[PDB]
């Protein structure tokens, strides 16, 4: 199905969060995380993570807000299914 | 085509990857050299008996889904 699995997140703060996923026995070159407001107006806010990390950083967020979180992973110009998550700071 | 091939070290270690059938198998090889922590000359890499060459595709060397590489530390110079 999707990879990475297990996204979760793992610590929290009104305006931040920290997220974690478990890829398993893959290599990944990258990951791609975007984030967005769960029903907003926004496009999704987007950055990459190296292929060997399977936690991140997401801040600058604002409190009691639920976020869509999703996490695509990349090995060699394959792209896996993502996986979301929803979370409320 | 994608297939998944698995890649197991004498280590036990293993990674799996998802490869094009008629890309190149040096990115595998150097991807895996690299979570390893160990020079490329110091690894052969094989499938069925026939050392894997950087410029081999899996559809080359008849590979299917879940087929194994298997890796052992190669010494040189002997």
């Amino acid at each position: 199905s999707s990879v990475p699995t297990k996204l979760e997140v793992v610590a929290a703060t009104p305006t931040s969060l920290l997220i974690s996923w478990d890829a398993g026995y893959w290599f990944i070159d990258y990951y791609r995380i975007t984030y967005g407001e769960t029903g907003g107006n926004s496009p999704v806010q987007e950055f990459t993570v190296p292929g060997y990390s399977s936690t991140a950083t997401i801040s600058g967020l604002s409190p009691g807000v639920d976020y869509t979180i999703t996490v695509y992973a990349y090995y060699d110009n394959y792209g896996w299914s993502p996986i979301s998550i929803n979370y409320r700071t | 085509e994608y297939i998944k091939l698995k890649v197991i070290g004498q280590d036990s270690s293993e990674i799996h990857f998802k490869v094009k059938m008629t890309t190149h198998l040096k990115k595998l090889k150097e991807s895996y050299a690299q979570r390893q922590g160990v020079p490329m000359n110091s690894l052969r890499f094989l499938f069925e008996g026939q050392r894997i060459a950087d410029n081999h595709t899996p559809k080359e060397l008849g590979m299917e889904e879940e087929d194994v590489i298997e890796v052992y530390q190669e010494q040189t110079g002997g």
